DNA sequence: ATCAATATCCACCTGCAGATTCTACCAAAAGTGTATTTGGAAACTGCTCCATCAAAAGGCATGTTCAGCTGAATTCAGCTGAACATGCCTTTTGATGGAGCAGTTTCCAAATACACTTTTGGTAGAATCTGCAGGTGGATATTGAT
DNA sequence: ATCAATATCCACCTGCAGATTCTACCAAAAGTGTATTTGGAAACTGCTCCATCAAAAGGCATGTTCAGCTGAATTCAGCTGAACATGCCTTTTGATGGAGCAGTTTCCAAATACACTTTTGGTAGAATCTGCAGGTGGATATTGAT
C-alpha cells in the first residue's frame, strides 16, 4: 500500500508477545557487566557463580515487570495511557519503596 | 560431596497426581525452593509458639497452629486433615 | 526396620525432616509428631501444586511439567497465590492481563 | 580485565520497553527510560550489596547464588529456582 | 458568619495531625470486635489493653491508608478521595 | 455494629491523613476495609488465644497477630 | 565488677547473654556477643531518647511522651527507615498537607 | 516476676538529658523498641551463623546483622560502639 | 488592593490530682572460681568452575522519517459534598458485686535425648530413553485502506 | 461491505540435549537400652473481666442551603509508535590456566558445666511534683463589602 500498523496495535501485539512467554528480556552480556561494575564498588577483586547473575537477572527483571505493572495501574487512574516517570513514583511511593 | 535435596519424594508425589506427567530439572527446583520455603516458614511460626507460651518443646500441636496461621483458608483445612491424619496413624504403631 | 514414613502413611522422609527440625535451632526437644504432622502438610501443598501445573501442563498439550506451568497453576489459584504472593518462579514470566481501557475503541 | 564505566546504559530502551509490555504497558513517555535505568540501579545496589556482605562474612571471594538467594529473602523478594 | 468550603476542613486537618487521641468512640469499636471473634470463637473475653491495642493498630492503619488514597487522588488531578482511590492504594499494596 | 464506627469517625480518621473532601461512598467503603483488617488480625489473635488453652484475648496475643501481618505495634508488651 | 561496668555499658550484658542463649538461635553464644549486642541497644536507645528529649522541650514539658518518640523516629530519615512498618502507639502523625490542598 | 528494660532505658535518658524524664506509655514504646531490635538482630545473626554451617553466635555474626539491619550511618556508629565495647571488656 | 466584623488558634495562668519518682526489702539471677571438654581455625591440598580469550554470524540496537492520536489546556454547569443549626440518643462514667479463670504449685507416668550398633534408603554417576525445540508447511483471523 | 496484507495458529517431523532409569556404595535413618526431662492433672489461690445498674453530657443524626469541584465537551500542537536501513556487538562454543572452594587433620583458645557467693532488679508503698483542665485575651486568619 505500503501497509502500516494503526498507532498503538503493534504495542498491543508485543504486550501478547511478551506475556506468553517466559525469557529474560534483557541482553545478558550487557546486565552482567552491570552487576559487576555496582558490585566492584562495593568490594574488589569479586568473582560470581554464574547463576549467582542469573539470579539477580531473574530478581531484577520480575521486580521491573511488577513495577511496570501498578505504574501501568496510576497512568490509567490518571485517565491516561501512557506510563509517565510520576506514575512510578506514586507506585513506588504507594509499595513503601520511598518516603 | 553428597547433595540433599527434595526431589525424589517431589517426583513420587507428581507419579500419584499425575501418572503420566514428568518434570523439567528447573520445575524441580522452584519445587525444592517451595518445600524448604513452607518448612522455615512453619517451623519459624511453631519455634515462636513455643518460645512465647515458654515451652521447650516443638509438638505436633505447634505445627498444627503454625499451619493454621501461615496457610490461607482452604488450604490450612485440609494440610490440618493430611497432618491429623498422618500422626493418628503413626500412633496406631 | 520400619521407616517413620511408611508407618505415618506418607512418601515425605519423616527421618530427614526430625532431623531437620532438631538441627535447626527452633526449640530444645522436637516431639515424636512433629516430622509426622510437618512432612504430610508439605507433601499435601506439593500434591496441591503438581495437580494444578499437571493441569497447565495439559493444557499446553506438553508432558514436562516447566516452571512457567508452576506459575500459571499459582497465580491461577487464589489461595496458593496468596500463600506465594511475595515469591518470584524463576522462569515463570506472567499471567496474560491487558487492562480492557488498552484495547482498541 | 578492562575497567567497567557506565553500564546501566547497556540497559537500552528497546530492553524497557519490552518489561513494559510484559507488565502490560502499552504506550511509554520519553522520560521514563531513564527513570527505569535509575529505579534499576537502586534495586541491585541493595541487592547485591547485602550479597556482597554474606560473601565477606562466608571469607569468600566468590558471590554465590545462594548469597544471592539469602539478600533476596531480606529484601522481601524471595526467589525459587536457585537453591542448589 | 459562614465559612467557605474547604476552610473548615483544612483546619480540621491541622487539629488532628497535631493530636494523637484515638478518633473512633470506643463502646462501638469494643461491640465490633467482640462480634468479629465470636465468628472464630466463643465465650471469649478481651483484657482491656488487647481491644485498646486492637484499635491503636486500626486507626494507625486507616490513617495510612487515607494518606495513600489521598495521594491517587491528587494523581487524578481531583482534591476528593472516591472509592477507586482507596481501591488503587490497596492494589498497590499488596492488600489485594 | 459495624456503623457503629460512623461517618463523624471517618471523616477524622481521613483529616488525620490530610484528606480535605471525601466522596459519598467513602464511608461505606472504609467500614468494609476496616472489617477485612479486623478479621485478619482477630483470626491470627485467636488463634494464638486458643493455641495457650485460653479463654482471655490477651494483649500479647494481639502483638503477636499483628507482627505476623506486618503491622508491628510498640507499647503494648511487645 | 560485673559484665556491663567492665564493658562501660548502661545495658545489661548479662541478661542479654541469657536472653541469646534461650532465644533458640544457636548451640552456643560467644563471650563478645552480648557485649556487641548491648552495646549497639545501648546506642539506638540513646540516639532516639537524644532526640525525643530534644522534641520535649521544644514543647516545654519534662516528659517524653509517645508524640515525642513518633516526632522524634518520623523526622529522622535513618531511624524511620529503621522503623519503616512500625506504629508507635498514641504517636499520632506528622503535620503535613499537600500544597495543592491549601488554598489560593 | 516481670523483667523489661526500663531501667537501663532510664540510666541512657540521664546520660543524655538529665533533666528530662519519660511517661509511663512512652517507657512501653521504648521496652517494645529494645525487644523488636534484639530480635531482628539474633534472628538475623542465627541465619548467618546457620548458612554457614556454625554452631556459635559470635560478635562478628552480631556485627554482619546489624551491617544488614541498619541503614548506613546507624550502622557505622552501632558497629564504632559494639567494637568498643568488646575492646574494653577485654581489656579489663 | 483595604477597612470592619467575626471566629479560632495558642501563649500563659493556677491549683490540684494523679502519675512519677523515691525507698527499702529479698528472691532470683548474675558473678566467680575451678575443672573439663570441644567447635572451628589453621594448614594443606585436590580439583571444580570461574575469568578470559578467540571467532564467526546474525539477531538486534540505533537513528531517522513521518504523522496518528494522545495529553494538555480550556470552558462550564450540573449537582455533590461542606458548613451549620438543631433536637436527641448513644456513649461515657460510676460503682459494686461475683465468678470465670489465669496462674501457681507439687507431681509421676509418659515421653524424649543420647551412645552404640546395624540396617537400608538416597545420592552420584554412568547408561538409557525420549519430549519437544526448532524447522517447514498452508489454514484462519485480523487489521486497515477503499 | 470487500480485499490485499500480514500476523497468528495449527498441524506434522525428528534427533539430540535434557530427563529418566540403573547401580553400587555408604551416610544417616532405625533399633535397642537407658538416663533425664516434661507437661498434663490435681487441688488450689486472688484477680481482672463481665454484668447490671443508672444518671447525664456532648457527640451525632438530620434537614437546609449553595459554593465550587468534577467531568463532559472541545481543540490541537507535537510526542511517541511504526517502519526501515545500517552495522555493531551479543551470542555461542571451546580452550585453558589457575584462583579458590571444599574436603581432611590437628589441637587449642574458648566454650560449657557446676558449686557456691554476691548483688541486682522487681516491687509496692511513701514522698514528690508534672501537666491537664479549665479559664482568658491577645495573635492571627478568614470573609464580606468595597
Ligand atoms: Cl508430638
Ligand atoms: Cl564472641
Ligand atoms: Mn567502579
Ligand atoms: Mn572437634
Ligand atoms: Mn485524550
Ligand atoms: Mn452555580
Ligand atoms: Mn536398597
Ligand atoms: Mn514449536
Ligand atoms: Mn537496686
Ligand atoms: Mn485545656
Amino acid at each position: 500500500k505500503p501497509h502500516r500498523y494503526r498507532p498503538g496495535t503493534v504495542a498491543l501485539r508485543e504486550i501478547r508477545r511478551y506475556q506468553k512467554s517466559t525469557e529474560l528480556l534483557i541482553r545478558k552480556l550487557p546486565f552482567q557487566r552491570l552487576v559487576r561494575e555496582i558490585a566492584q564498588d562495593f568490594k574488589t577483586d569479586l568473582r560470581f557463580q554464574s547463576s549467582a547473575v542469573m539470579a539477580l537477572q531473574e530478581a531484577s527483571e520480575a521486580y521491573l515487570v511488577g513495577l511496570f505493572e501498578d505504574t501501568n495501574l496510576c497512568a490509567i487512574h490518571a485517565k491516561r495511557v501512557t506510563i509517565m516517570p510520576k506514575d512510578i513514583q506514586l507506585a513506588r511511593r504507594i509499595r513503601g519503596e520511598r518516603a | 560431596s553428597r547433595k540433599e535435596s527434595y526431589s525424589i519424594y517431589v517426583y513420587k508425589v507428581l507419579k500419584q497426581v499425575h501418572p503420566d506427567t514428568g518434570i523439567s530439572s528447573k520445575a524441580m527446583g522452584i519445587m525444592n525452593s517451595f518445600v524448604n520455603d513452607i518448612f522455615e516458614r512453619i517451623a519459624g511460626e511453631a519455634s515462636r509458639l513455643a518460645h512465647y507460651n515458654k515451652r521447650s518443646t516443638i509438638t505436633s500441636r505447634e505445627i498444627q497452629t503454625a499451619v493454621r496461621l501461615l496457610l490461607p483458608g482452604e488450604l490450612a483445612k485440609h494440610a490440618v486433615s493430611e497432618g491429623t491424619k498422618a500422626v493418628t496413624k503413626y500412633t496406631s504403631a | 526396620a520400619k521407616t517413620r514414613s511408611s508407618r505415618a502413611g506418607l512418601q515425605f522422609p519423616v527421618g530427614r525432616v526430625h532431623r531437620l527440625l532438631r538441627k535447626g535451632n527452633y526449640s530444645e526437644r522436637v516431639g515424636a509428631g512433629a516430622p509426622v504432622y510437618l512432612a504430610a502438610v508439605l507433601e499435601y501443598l506439593t500434591a496441591e501444586i503438581l495437580e494444578l501445573a499437571g493441569n497447565a501442563a495439559r493444557d499446553n498439550k506438553k508432558t514436562r511439567i516447566i516452571p512457567r506451568h508452576l506459575q500459571l497453576a499459582i497465580r491461577n489459584d487464589e489461595e496458593l497465590n496468596k500463600l506465594l504472593g511475595r515469591v518470584t518462579i524463576a522462569q515463570g514470566g506472567v499471567l496474560p492481563n491487558i487492562q480492557a481501557v488498552l484495547l482498541p475503541k | 580485565r578492562k575497567v567497567l564505566r557506565d553500564n546501566i546504559q547497556g540497559i537500552t530502551k528497546p530492553a524497557i520497553r519490552r518489561l513494559a509490555r510484559r507488565g502490560g504497558v502499552k504506550r511509554i513517555s520519553g522520560l521514563i527510560y531513564e527513570e527505569t535505568r535509575g529505579v534499576l540501579k537502586v534495586f541491585l545496589e541493595n541487592v547485591i550489596r547485602d550479597a556482597v556482605t554474606y560473601t565477606e562474612h562466608a571469607k569468600r571471594k566468590t558471590v554465590t547464588a545462594m548469597d544471592v538467594v539469602y539478600a533476596l529473602k531480606r529484601q522481601g523478594r524471595t526467589l525459587y529456582g536457585f537453591g542448589g
